[PDB]
């Protein structure tokens, strides 16, 4: 009995910690209003950590927008009517080059 | 693009995984209200039933 | 609230939500031994071992500046794993990436480690800043306890413990003191305590209980408006 | 606030006593003159030229890091 | 030879096992000391690390700790094959046998 | 506000439409992106993009006259560097097997 | 207070979501 | 309570005013320090609409000032005729003619429509994220139902005996 | 240095209104960070 | 027409004729790691995240 | 320390202001942000992340602050046969069978 | 019982437009002293239909303010007067606030009730903290198809003579003439029997309303006259995406035309994302529409309602200084500078909170 | 049908058995 008494206690402590996460977010969200009427650097202060992730993209020269985002929803909204509709491939760096070249018995590598 | 995706690209039919910054902010950047709410939950339910 | 109405929002020329192999003209084509004279290719089978060594490097070179903080080392490991587990958990089919997703992610992590070896990675500087603010707040609580004083967090817990007893002593018809009821009690105390930080409690009125604070106020003479005109 | 403004405050300390203590709290023309020329920290004392340099320096420096990191 | 421990510089000491019973005790203490290990008392010599909440990346952290305690230089090619408690015990034995026969550390 | 200011809307989406063309697999976009800017002042004369350089020198088309020379030299060097990448077998990459 | 328990138990058996406003209205409907 | 650590590592080359790494966020802060904050007007009418007569005077004063200074204004007008005709006939279609002739060229419109939808999503950010959490709070509460059952097992065992 | 106050109006309480007194400090804090760069650059410039 | 034909021939068609990408791979450990990782998170997906 | 009345709300919520004619024409564009300080507030990125390793790690951190919590942590990490610390209850098998083994006496 | 308190009275036909008293339901808030909200239902609509909305624990509106579900004149329980002038109806609310000892209140409305709420802010801006209008706009709606149907239903409802017609005759007449299901149900619930089973009658004054709608002139409830002026305070507008009453194409412009502080779409004017459905006007019936309206209402009451015009939100109260116009203060020896505007207690006129806090302030010094 | 009307206002799906228990609760 004491084995599940301590098992269900830690199990509740895990999901009570997740419950406190969601609760404290809705509590902090009360001070956030009109995301369209904040300055650029103040909106990034509410979402602390976004400036750091933005610095990692810049310092590693991942300046292709949405390359390290799994769902580049912004990339899809921008290309709804684009010719050759496509989004950037995942984790695509602007400096990598995987081009190959072969010589065959035929011309032009065929 | 980064500001919009990290705030609007999540959906309920998929799992949102925690990034490096979100790990450090939850564990080493919690405020006093978060610390109280967890110990308040633990004392009332796990200790005092 | 608001949902995207365009049903073709995730459509690409390569399929639905395809961000692993975008459709281009110069598509990959096979090679035949008998017919190939020479080839210039950079792909190899070294990405797996490079993935293992990059983790060991990024983990060990970052612990150099942790000063032996055991809780910070374990927190960093959880954060470092979230960065290495991206290709295994993402919606993107990382095994179907154009020219080898394994090589692409390995070269991406090497650029991160290069910044790590110089202690200039923005994740490192962010960890030092976050930990210093956390230790300053823990040292403040420790210095108040050594003085026998009560911390602000302990006074909230004791105040919340007594409000629960009061609310459950009147709750006799029902006997389910749910987590929903407990939360709104703590949140109401939090809102009054949060407003009390900018306006402390002077009298019985409590934290932020003075109406005179919200009458017309002016900037002090020694601190005028520095950025703009006042009139 | 900058050290040059603090250096002005040390020199103008006797002048600050004549205007702020004596003339400012009087009435009439002498009062209006003292309240107008009151000595202290500057309202709208920001220097836009100094701020213009800091902005262009940070913006041009981020360009240097991209162009040099090849 | 010195490292920071909770903000204090403490001299790091190295171990020399040279005995089968001591290697098993060290590996168990090593794996139990890891903060991600589950069911620490159910851990034995034939315990798969996967059954205790450990993945490929946790084996790297464990191998990194072996280099700290024993002074080994473990190559990246050896780490991904350490998936059980028995694998760590046999690898430590092979390294001690190699240095006792060849007089040098294995290739790193 | 990047969603209301049309100056950043135009520049952001335009830059994103260009960098996504790295999927066309021309070469490292980090390399030829600078050449695109110089080329944009050769053909951009048709759209008066050189207007902001009117007072920078005694020639309004100074940057355009240099860019056409840069465009010619670096395009001429692209096939030369490609043959260098092929190696000594470079003739087999072009014509194939002899007869 | 006692009439609140009578209605709440009735709504309990039908596993119907109930609010204090509904009970207050039903109780007021009984006295009215 | 254990004595915590005194301090973490302090980077010798990173400060808040001179951050080591670069991003548009720090450039944004230096930019708004330069242009200053929003110049809020306390009046009931705008400055231009209250001084239309006075602004008309200074506007014409500087026109006459330039006109009185420029003795050769007719030479500037004639020297401007060819570029005025040339650049307007060349760029008419791409600016205005496209709206009723051969091709629309709706590239710039597509970017406005995408931004208008993103603006709307940001306006409903609170509602969308609150609906997402309600599903997570539903899952979290569903796991907490097991601890509520075990707490009553002691009462059941007491009455069962 | 001390600034003479005409005392024509009472200043707000620092505890009740803390934001009104912060700008002066963060401004000098920026200058102190710049001086650290000036001093550290003595050997490079020299 | 000459603007499109210039870049479509000098860069696009030219590099299509003399360069290519291979279809054969030398390593495929991402596919097998994702399958094993998916079995590890089966219980969480059952909660429908 | 003083707490005031639990029944009341902060005074900021109760203070109000009304308009009159004439009214300032100016429409505020952005919220003022003169000093870049947002201390004691948690990041809004921590919004809808699923359960993960950080949950059981932070649970142990807060549990180890109490006597009863220290007993739970040491027992779970030692005497519970689970391949993960992310405990998910989807069945009452271990709960019911642990009750039948105890209610016999 | 405790939360739901509706004062009982009898409608009185008044010859003087100033001797008109309004009745309605009062909803007590969760907390002791909260500002009050006065909400007006749609024309010929029950106040009780909004009780589950304002007493929903999920929305938790009563945590912010006390709610008065008030009926306008000639509607429900209030006094009857043939005039429907928005200025006269606005003065009714001011006498209600006085008799109830309310210094200033938030105003809300649905449909035509939104026009009434906004009119009170136009005529008494100093007594109104904000206006929250649901599916309405200060515009002439006499030619909207939705209003024409309502105008047609009221006209057909004048044919029924309660003395001669039986209950079965009324039920058949309503099902055949009133095709809209919601308007049909609302009009049935307005039918009530007087004491001593004298006869049946509509709760609203059908004669006075029909003449107002049938005349179709400036005083009609569908019309918004220029005489009403401009509202100077905080105003928030919310309406369905496909609403028969507010068309997103042009019906937003009247909001900028009448409300001086409206910034525009996405800030003070939102649309609820929904489908085309003629019943989407009644947002409280559908949870999708009600959830968005409640969240936007909580955001208005919490951060934007009763905040000075030149302040962004309530967060700027006490930390944002507003510029001052020169020669605007009586003190001649006044150094002009920026100031933070004064915000007063919500019922400072009828309580002594300023006198009590003055004495507590002297004990400190 | 007052019991039916209040239930309809709250948008609660009501069965016929529930209405009778409520009517009996008031009348009884
Ligand atoms: C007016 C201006 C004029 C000029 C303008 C243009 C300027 C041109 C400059 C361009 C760039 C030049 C730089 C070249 C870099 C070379 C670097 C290097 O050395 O790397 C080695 C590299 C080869 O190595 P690899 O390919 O990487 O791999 C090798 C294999 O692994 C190896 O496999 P393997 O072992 O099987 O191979 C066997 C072996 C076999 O080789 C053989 O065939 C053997 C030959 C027989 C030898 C004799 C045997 C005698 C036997 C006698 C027996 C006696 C004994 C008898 C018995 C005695 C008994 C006792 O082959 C080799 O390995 C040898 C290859 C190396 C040859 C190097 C060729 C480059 C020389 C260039 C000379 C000029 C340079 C000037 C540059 C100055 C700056 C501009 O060489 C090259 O890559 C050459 C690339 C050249 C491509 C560029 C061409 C550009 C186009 C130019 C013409 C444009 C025409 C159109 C113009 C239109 C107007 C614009
Ligand atoms: C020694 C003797 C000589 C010296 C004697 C001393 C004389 C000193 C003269 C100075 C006079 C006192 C200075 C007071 C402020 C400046 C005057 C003024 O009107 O500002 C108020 C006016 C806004 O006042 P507000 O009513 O309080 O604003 C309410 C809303 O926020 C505003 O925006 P909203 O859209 O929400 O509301 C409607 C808005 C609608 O109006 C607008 O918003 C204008 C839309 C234009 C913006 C579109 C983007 C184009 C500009 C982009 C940036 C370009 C500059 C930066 C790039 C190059 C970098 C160098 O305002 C209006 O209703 C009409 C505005 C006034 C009528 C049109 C103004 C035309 C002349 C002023 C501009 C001059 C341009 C340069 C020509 C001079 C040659 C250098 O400011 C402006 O609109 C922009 C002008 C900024 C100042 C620059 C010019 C300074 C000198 C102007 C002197 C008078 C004109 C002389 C030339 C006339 C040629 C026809
Ligand atoms: C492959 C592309 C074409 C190449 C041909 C040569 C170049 C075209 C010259 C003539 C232009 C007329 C066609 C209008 C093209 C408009 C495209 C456009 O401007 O982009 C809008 C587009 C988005 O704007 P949009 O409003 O959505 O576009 C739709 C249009 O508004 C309108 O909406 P839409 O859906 O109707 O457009 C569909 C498109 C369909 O196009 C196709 O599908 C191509 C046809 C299939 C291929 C046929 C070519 C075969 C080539 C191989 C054979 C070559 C042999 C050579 C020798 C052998 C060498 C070995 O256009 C057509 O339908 C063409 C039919 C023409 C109607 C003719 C009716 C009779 C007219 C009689 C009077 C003519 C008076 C004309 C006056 C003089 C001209 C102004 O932007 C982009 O796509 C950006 C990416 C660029 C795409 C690739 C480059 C294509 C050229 C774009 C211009 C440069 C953009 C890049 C720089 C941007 C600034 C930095
Ligand atoms: C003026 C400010 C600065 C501006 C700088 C330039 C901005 C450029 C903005 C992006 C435009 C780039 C156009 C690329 C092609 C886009 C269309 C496409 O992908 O084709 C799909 C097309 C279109 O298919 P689709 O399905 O997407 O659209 C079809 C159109 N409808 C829908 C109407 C039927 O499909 C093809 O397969 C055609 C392949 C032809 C490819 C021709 C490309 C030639 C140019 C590329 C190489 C240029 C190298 C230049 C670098 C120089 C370095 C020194
Ligand atoms: C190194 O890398 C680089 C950067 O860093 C990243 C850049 O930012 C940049 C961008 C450059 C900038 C943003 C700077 C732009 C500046 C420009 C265009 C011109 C600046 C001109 C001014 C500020 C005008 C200054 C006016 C004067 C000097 C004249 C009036 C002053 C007088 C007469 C003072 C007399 C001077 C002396 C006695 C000299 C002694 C020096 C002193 C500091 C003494 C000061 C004394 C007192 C009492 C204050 C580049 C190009 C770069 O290469």
């Amino acid at each position: 009995l004491d084995d599940i008494e301590n098992e269900l206690s830690f199990h509740a402590a895990i999901w009570l910690n997740a419950y406190a996460d969601y609760t404290m977010f809705l509590f902090e969200l009360e001070e956030y209003n009109d995301p369209n009427d904040y300055l650029m650097h103040e909106n990034f202060d509410f979402f602390r950590g976004l400036e750091t992730e933005l610095e990692e993209l810049t310092e590693t020269h991942n300046y292709i927008p949405g390359a390290k985002d799994d769902v580049n929803l912004r990339g899809y909204l921008a290309t709804q009517f684009a010719w050759g509709k496509k989004v950037i491939s995942f984790y695509r760096h602007p400096a990598d080059d995987f081009k190959c070249a072969k010589a065959t018995k035929n011309m032009l590598g065929r | 693009t980064h500001f919009f995706n990290r705030r609007h690209s999540s959906s309920q039919e998929f799992i949102r995984f925690r990034t490096y910054t979100e790990v450090l902010l939850k564990i080493s950047a919690y405020n006093d209200f978060f610390y109280v709410l967890n110990n308040y939950y633990y004392n009332q339910k796990l200790i005092l039933k | 609230g608001y949902k995207i109405r365009n049903k073709s929002i995730f459509w690409t020329r390569a399929g639905w939500k395809n961000n692993w192999h975008p459709k281009n003209f110069n598509a990959p084509r096979p090679s035949y031994g008998e017919f190939t004279m020479g080839i210039r290719c950079r792909n190899d089978h070294h990405s797996f071992l490079r993935y293992v060594q990059t983790y060991r490097n990024m983990s060990r070179h970052c612990k150099q500046y942790f000063l032996g903080d055991k809780q910070l080392e374990e927190t960093f490991i959880l954060g470092l794993r979230s960065l290495f587990l991206v290709p295994y958990d993402s919606q993107c089919l990382t095994d179907q990436i154009k020219h080898g997703g394994e090589r692409r992610f390995v070269d991406q992590l090497d650029r991160d480690f290069e910044l790590i070896s110089y202690n200039t990675h923005p994740y490192q500087l962010f960890t030092y800043t976050v930990r210093n603010e956390h230790l300053a707040w823990k040292n403040e609580q420790y210095e108040k306890i050594q003085k026998g004083e009560k911390t602000f967090e302990q006074e909230l817990l004791d105040y919340l413990d007594e409000q629960v007893l009061a609310e459950k002593a009147k709750l006799r018809d029902g006997q389910n003191f749910s987590i929903e009821r407990m939360t709104e009690i703590a949140l109401h105390v939090f809102r009054k305590a949060r407003a009390g930080k900018v306006r402390p409690a002077q009298d019985v009125r409590g934290p932020d209980g003075n109406v005179n604070d919200f009458l017309e106020q002016r900037r002090p003479f020694e601190h005028p408006n520095p950025t703009g005109v006042t009139h | 606030m900058n050290p040059i403004q603090k250096a002005w405050l040390k020199i103008l300390e006797p002048v600050s006593y004549v205007i702020n203590e004596k003339m400012a709290k009087r009435t009439g023309i002498i009062g209006k003159l003292g309240r107008f020329f009151a000595i202290g920290p500057r309202e709208y004392g920001v220097h836009p030229i100094n701020r213009m340099f800091i902005f262009m320096n940070r913006k041009y420096m981020a360009f240097q890091a991209v162009a040099l990191h090849r | 030879l010195t490292q920071y421990v909770e903000g204090q510089i403490v001299n790091r000491n190295q171990l020399t096992l040279k005995k089968q019973e001591d290697i098993e005790q060290y590996v168990l203490k090593l794996v139990r000391g890891y903060f991600r290990t589950t069911n620490k008392q159910g851990l034995n010599i034939n315990s798969v690390l996967q059954d205790h909440g450990l993945d490929e990346f946790d084996s790297i952290e464990l191998a990194m700790q072996v280099e700290e305690d024993l002074g080994y230089v473990i190559s990246a090619e050896t780490i991904p094959v350490l998936n059980k408690v028995k694998h760590f015990v046999n690898y430590i034995n092979h390294v001690e046998q190699f240095k006792a026969e060849n007089g040098k550390a294995p290739i790193a | 506000n990047p969603n209301t200011e049309e100056n950043t809307i135009d520049s952001d989406y335009l830059a994103a439409s260009g960098t996504v063309e790295a999927e066309k697999e021309i070469t490292s976009i980090d390399d030829y992106l600078g050449l695109v800017f110089a080329i944009a002042y050769v053909f951009g004369v048709f759209f008066y993009v050189h207007g902001w350089t009117s007072m920078l020198s005694h020639a309004v088309l100074l940057l355009s006259c240099y860019s056409i020379i840069i465009m010619f030299l670096f395009i001429l060097g692209m096939p030369t560097l490609l043959l260098y990448d092929f190696g000594i077998f470079f003739l087999a990459y072009l014509k194939g097997a002899g007869k | 207070a006692p009439q609140n328990l009578e209605v709440e138990n009735i709504l309990k058996r039908y596993h119907i979501n109930y609010t204090q406003a509904l009970i207050d209205e039903l109780v007021d409907w009984k006295t009215g | 309570m254990k004595k915590p650590m005194a301090k973490a590592y302090e980077h010798p080359y990173n400060s808040e005013h001179h951050p080591l790494n670069f991003s548009a966020v720090k450039i944004a802060e230096t930019f708004h320090d330069f242009i200053g904050p929003e110049q809020v007007s306390p009046h009931y009418e705008s400055f231009a609409m209250s001084r239309k007569f006075l602004l008309t005077f200074w506007g014409g004063f500087f026109v006459l000032n330039f006109g009185m200074a420029t003795v050769d204004l007719n030479w500037i007008m004639k020297s401007t005729y060819i570029p005025w005709i040339f650049w307007f006939q060349l760029m008419y279609f791409y600016v205005e003619g496209k709206n009723s002739m051969f091709m629309p060229l709706l590239q710039r419109f597509y970017r406005r429509a995408a931004a208008n939808e993103i603006f709307t999503m940001e306006a409903f950010y609170h509602e969308n994220i609150e609906n997402k959490l309600r599903n997570l709070m539903r899952i979290t509460k569903g796991q907490l139902e097991y601890w509520d059952i075990h707490t009553s097992y002691g009462e059941i065992r007491a009455d069962s005996i | 240095p001390k600034i003479v106050n005409p005392q024509l109006w009472p200043n707000p309480n620092k505890l009740r209104f803390a934001d009104l007194y912060k700008y002066q400090g963060v401004e000098m804090k920026k200058i102190n960070d710049s001086i650290k760069n000036y001093k550290a650059a003595k050997f490079y410039i020299g | 027409s000459q603007f499109v034909a210039f870049f479509a021939i000098v860069f696009w068609l030219f590099l299509f004729l003399y360069t290519f990408f291979i279809i054969e791979k030398h390593e495929d450990f991402f596919s097998k790691k994702r399958e094993e990782r998916k079995k590890k998170l089966k219980e969480l997906w059952n909660l429908k995240n | 320390l003083q707490w005031g009345s639990l029944a009341e709300r902060p005074m900021v919520d109760r203070v109000m202001s009304t308009s009159t004619w004439p009214v300032p024409y100016y429409q505020r564009l952005f919220k003022a942000y003169p000093i870049r300080e947002k201390k004691d507030k948690m990041s809004l990125l921590l919004s809808d992340i699923d359960i993960d390793d950080t949950n059981w790690y932070q649970a142990k951190d807060f549990l180890r602050g109490s006597f009863r919590g220290r007993q739970i942590v040491d027992y779970v990490e030692n005497n519970i046969a689970s391949n993960t610390y992310i405990l998910i209850q989807q069945d009452v098998a271990n709960m019911a069978k642990a009750y039948v083994h105890d209610i016999c006496g | 019982s405790r939360i739901i308190n509706h004062l009982r009275g009898d409608p009185v036909y008044q010859d003087n437009t100033k001797d008109v008293s309004l009745r309605g339901t009062f909803l007590r808030g969760k907390y002791d002293d909260l500002p009050t909200m006065i909400f007006f239902t749609e024309a010929c609509d029950l106040t009780a239909n909004w009780i589950p909305f304002f007493t929903n624990p999920q929305y938790d509106i009563l945590a912010h303010r006390n709610v008065w579900l008030l009926n306008p004149r000639n509607f429900g329980n209030s006094d009857r007067h043939p005039s429907f002038d928005l200025q006269e109806m606005s003065d009714d609310v001011m006498r209600f606030m006085y008799s109830q000892k309310i210094s200033m209140a938030t105003l809300g409305g649905h449909g035509i009730g939104g026009k009434i709420a906004l009119a009170v802010g136009c005529y008494h801006a100093e007594r109104v903290t904000g206006v929250f209008s649901i599916d309405s706009s200060p515009m002439d709606q006499r030619y909207h198809e939705a209003f024409k149907e309502f105008k047609g239903y009221v006209n057909a409802l004048t044919e029924i003579n309660f003395k001669t017609w039986s209950d079965k005759d009324v039920k058949v007449f309503l099902k055949e003439n009133i095709k809209d299901p919601k308007w049909r149900s609302i009009f049935t619930n307005n039918i009530s029997k007087n004491a001593k089973t004298q006869s049946d009658s509509f709760n609203f004054e059908i004669n006075y309303l029909n003449h107002n709608l049938n005349f179709n002139k400036a005083d009609s409830l569908g019309n918004w006259a220029v005489k009403n002026g401009i509202y100077t305070g905080r105003a928030h507008f919310i309406f369905p995406e496909y609403s028969r009453w507010v068309h997103l194409a042009t019906n937003t412009l009247p909001m900028h035309k009448v409300c001086a502080r409206v910034k525009g779409f996405g800030h003070d004017i939102f649309y609820v994302q929904g489908d085309e459905n003629p019943l989407n006007h009644w947002v409280y019936d559908f949870e999708n529409y009600a959830n968005v309206v409640a969240s936007k209402l909580n955001k208005f009451l919490h951060s934007y309602d009763g905040v000075h015009a030149l302040l962004k939100d309530r967060t700027e109260i006490g930390n944002f200084m507003i510029p001052d116009r020169i020669k605007s203060r009586n003190d001649s020896k006044h150094i002009y500078g920026d100031y933070s505007p004064a915000h007063l207690h919500h019922n400072w006129r009828f309580n002594h909170i300023y006198e009590k806090h003055d004495e507590l302030d002297k004990k400190l010094n």
